[PDB]
RNA sequence: CUUCUUCAGGUUGGACAGCUGG
């Protein structure tokens, strides 16, 4: 009923008041793709991640049960893993991820093994996309 | 009234349909020696990592390069009998696989040419009237295409980009494509009363011969023609039998102003609305062949041979 | 009594029957398909079925000629599909049922999600410039067991209507079911069709469930 | 000696009794369903139950038809849902209830409300365009407990009554329960179908309930 | 009893005047696109919200306490993470959530945590629609 | 009392003429749609607003005070809220409150404020619905 | 070496409305 972003995760608040301050601190100062460029996000980069977490809520949500089973922990290092591709193809979601300490979530829920931290997960990624799409977007 | 036809498709060239696109190798293996690509069935990647080695050790090395051939064998000496789900030839005809374009595949993996594909191909040939009626245009509203039939993995490839001005120079992108000579099925069906076959072949035919007389071979006595001659044979005047399918194709083939203006005007209408485009202190775009073993045969890049029958 | 006709939707290509952009997860696809609301699995909405069915079928009763309201379709299609009209009610004889996603278990096991997630553009002639369209699309092979009920109102037009549901049936063969059909989307494939009674026996049924498995 | 029939009704796809429209406060779905106004549950109303029960079993017993007025039926009909004749007054035998749903704690274990919004659209023939529409449903998986009294007054047609009574179940599961029916909705299932002593004990009860779990 | 939009206040009996107020002065100015295009509000729009608002407004008025529960409080969390979503979705209805104070009301419920802060809200947007369909319409 | 209408005020010796006025001018020359008309409202469609008049008199009824308590006036405040909203959902409704003043009574109300002018109006609203029938009905 | 992450169009219509008995 709780993950570490950095500083708490309740389910009650919090899961988007911690969105916000990511995405306002991201528009605060934007990523230097380069020392003589300037670059901004765009949510076309994040849609694998997306679309794995999605598939693994809707494969958790039918689960009258506590921990995850093996396969769904499987599926978690399966997004992991997507998570490092899709940072290392494209270094400025390297910079999101780090940022909204999004991978120390997954890890997170990994070592919780329980659905509602996964459910937590997902929806501070819900409040991500919402938040980013709010303010900047594109 | 609603007639159904067959559709067999073979692609000429090699055909490429975009479904994703991965950096330099960490969704696949590439032997260099070998020319061979192997993509890793992932879950039972994932699987073997949390079998072996921490997938935290795995994911931090990705920092651009770090090609999975000098990990898996070379890092950690370690073979990969169930890390492949389809391996693809590779052609390397001086710039690197820094790039690789996958085709479109379904959940299981098998290549198919997708939806709005084909309709695409269509109305590239159908729209030769005017640019206004696209979408309220009720000629397409009942042409209904369908998606492609059963193909097999062995049929793919790696090509990489070649050039017409002057010469050929390689490309850094390279993409996965059907080999030449495959099958392909489709079908497709239509209201009689807003098209006929005849109508797309008609329209086939005119598409194919403002694309030769006018622009291939019109820019091949405009350029060279001994450097497509390794082959690059080109026929033309096959009945309006060719339709030009998938990536790679040509910028010619995704605009309708050479088919419905001359020469002159097309050429600046093309120039002008390029230059707004791209920012290149350059001339008239040219062609897109590529390279296949051994020589180097000239293959058109995305021609497709494209015949029909009844039912 | 209630003929069950049963069998099984098989996706021939990838199938998008709309559902709402909304009541689902935040970031999911700009476009995506009808679900049930408690397991999330892919649905096909029986009026869907029905609709579709019903069009085709007056459709193929009107010589391929439909300009006329629902109520004002053929005797056949107005009783086993209903009827609204003043003059006179005809109750449906068909009942349509939303029918869910089935083989979950083999595509679980084959490692692939229910719905796959289909890449789309729009290129403009006049300018070469593409559109980027995302659209969310249930994967091709996924089983869909359906049962749609029957009434016997009356035993002697009841091979007819039969034999009008087997047209229905293979008129969606050559057609889609729902969403993008121009582009591709949609293609369905009937399969193990037959028809049982549901209460007691019912006497000459081998002849329906012949002309209705072939 | 009365007699309680328990019971779950559970839908196997969605249901759509309609609500009253004109206090489900402002800016609600289109077409609501009808709920309980304290607890704002939706419920099946005994009513609908009753009616269309009466109705499936009236037109089973009979002779597989029914044209006549509910007061013209046959005589267990009558027994057991009353009749209002002048000089044939039935007292009806089965007293039905307004049925809330239970799991509603279930449901919310899945994340889920108790009501979907179904979009649903009608396409013109003539003009072959869409007009969508949105309608709301209780989502299939709700459960409706509910208990129906049953009056033992005569002991020498209580098996027969009860054998009624599990007859008009079982065409309830081949048919549906109010709302677009025929359009997908609306079909439901029983289970847990036990009849239990009001006050006392009942000396066939044993038989009564083998007959209403088979 | 009481919620927040800034420099005006919105109270048990007045919150219809003020959706009044805020509804006429988006159609007195409506919304301007990028491409010199006035547009229109419709009910589709903001449907996802008003019925998140609604599914836990029956949870809510089925709670006899005056204090909300954690998980009602999540629920209004999501809500508004919501709302931001389908503000950063389409400009119009970022347009039409910063001409009215969907924002600020809904943030002052998550600050007064109370019952009948939730059920002023309730009231406020219910206002909203109304005279919103009163002018325009869909 | 005297209870403002628009354009004429009604009082305790007035409310049932100036409502039969306002209901024979409704059969005379009745409502037209886009489509030509031509139809008239019916009681199941202003229904929801009738039994909001109805519990508000109710409440009203049972308190000897000669001023509104801000817990009715919230009342009367949504019952103008809905009026606009029945108003903006169908034409047939909009010009029978206009014509019929039921929007200029209410806004009166709650600027008396008192228990009087509320009844007034509410004698006013069944004098109107007691006319509407005998005249009309349906 | 190139940018677009979706744009455009529909947004509920018709029917029944209390009838029998004391």
């Amino acid at each position: 009923t709780e993950l570490k972003i950095g500083n708490e995760k309740v389910n009650s608040t919090n899961f988007g008041d911690f969105a916000e301050k990511a995405i306002r601190g991201i528009n605060h100062k934007p990523f230097v793709n380069s020392k003589g460029g300037e670059q901004k996000i765009t949510t076309s980069k994040i849609r694998g991640i997306l679309e794995l977490v999605n598939k693994v809520y809707n494969r958790v949500i039918n689960t009258n049960d506590v921990e995850l089973s093996e396969n769904i922990l499987a599926d978690i290092a399966y997004i992991k893993v997507k998570i490092a591709y899709e940072s290392g193809r494209e270094p400025v979601v390297k910079d999101f991820i780090q940022r909204t300490a999004f991978t120390a979530a997954i890890t997170d829920v990994m070592n919780q093994r329980t659905r509602e931290s996964f459910l937590l997960f997902a929806r501070y990624v819900e409040s991500l996309i919402a938040y980013f799409k709010f303010y900047g977007g594109k | 009234m609603k007639k159904t036809y067959r559709v067999t498709l073979t692609a000429l060239g090699p055909i490429f349909i975009g479904g994703g696109e991965k950096l330099k190798k960490y969704e696949y293996i590439f032997d260099k020696q070998k020319k061979v690509a192997h993509m890793i069935d992932h879950t039972k990647f994932t699987k073997y990592l949390l079998e072996k080695n921490l997938l935290d050790d795995f994911t931090s090395r990705v920092n651009s390069h770090f090609d999975l051939y000098d990990y898996l064998v070379n890092k950690k000496g370690i073979v990969f009998m169930p890390l492949v789900k389809y391996s693809v030839p590779v052609a390397q005809f001086s710039p690197p696989m820094n790039d690789l374009n996958t085709f479109v595949k379904d959940a299981f993996g098998r290549p198919y040419i997708p939806g709005s594909s084909l309709k695409g191909a269509l109305r590239t040939a159908i729209l030769n009237d005017l640019k206004e009626d696209t979408k309220e245009n009720e000629v397409f509203a009942h042409l209904q295409v369908s998606d492609s039939e059963t193909i097999d993995l062995e049929n793919l490839k790696v090509y990489q980009k070649v050039d017409y001005s002057k010469t050929a120079k390689p490309l850094p992108l390279y993409r996965e494509c059907l080999k030449p000579n495959t099958e392909i099925t489709f079908t497709v069906s239509f209201d009689d009363e807003y098209l006929t076959l005849k109508k797309i072949q008609n329209a086939l035919h005119k598409t194919y011969q403002h694309y030769y007389i006018k622009w291939l071979k019109g820019g091949k006595v405009g350029e060279t023609l001994i450097k497509g001659v390794f082959a690059l044979d080109q026929p033309s005047q096959n009945q309006g039998e060719i339709i030009y399918i998938g990536g790679g194709a040509g910028f010619v083939s995704k605009t309708l102003h050479y088919k419905s203006k001359n020469r002159d005007q097309a050429r600046n209408d093309s120039f002008d609305i390029l230059k707004q485009l791209f920012r290149t202190t350059y001339s008239k775009m040219r062609s897109v062949p590529d390279n296949v073993p051994t020589g180097k045969h000239y293959l058109e890049m995305g021609k497709a041979r494209i015949k029909l029958e009844e039912l | 009594m209630k003929l069950v006709i049963e069998g099984t939707i098989v996706l021939k290509t990838g199938m998008h029957i709309g559902g709402s952009s909304d009541f689902s997860a935040i970031g999911a696809v700009d476009s995506p398909v009808v679900r049930d609301t408690l397991t999330r699995l892919p649905l096909i909405p029986g009026s869907s079925l029905k609709g579709k069915m019903r069009y085709l079928l007056a459709k193929e009763l009107n010589n391929g000629i439909l300009l006329n309201e629902p109520n004002n379709d053929q005797d056949e299609i107005l009783r086993l599909f209903g009827s609204s009209e003043k003059d006179k009610i005809r109750r449906a004889r068909l009942k349509f049922n939303d029918i869910k996603l089935s083989n979950l278990a083999e595509l679980e096991t084959f490692n692939v999600s229910s719905t796959e997630v289909k890449f789309e553009n729009t290129i403009n002639r006049k300018t070469a410039v593409a559109n980027p369209r995302q659209i969310e699309r249930v994967i091709a092979g996924s089983k869909f067991d359906f049962e749609i009920f029957y009434n016997l109102d009356d035993i002697k037009e009841v091979e007819k209507d039969f034999e009008n549901i087997k047209q229905g049936f293979d008129l969606l063969e050559f057609d889609y079911l729902g969403g993008h059909g121009t582009r591709g989307s949609g293609r369905i494939a009937f399969e193990n069709l037959s028809v049982i009674t549901a209460v007691g026996n019912f006497e000459k049924i081998n002849t329906l469930n012949e002309i209705l498995g072939a």
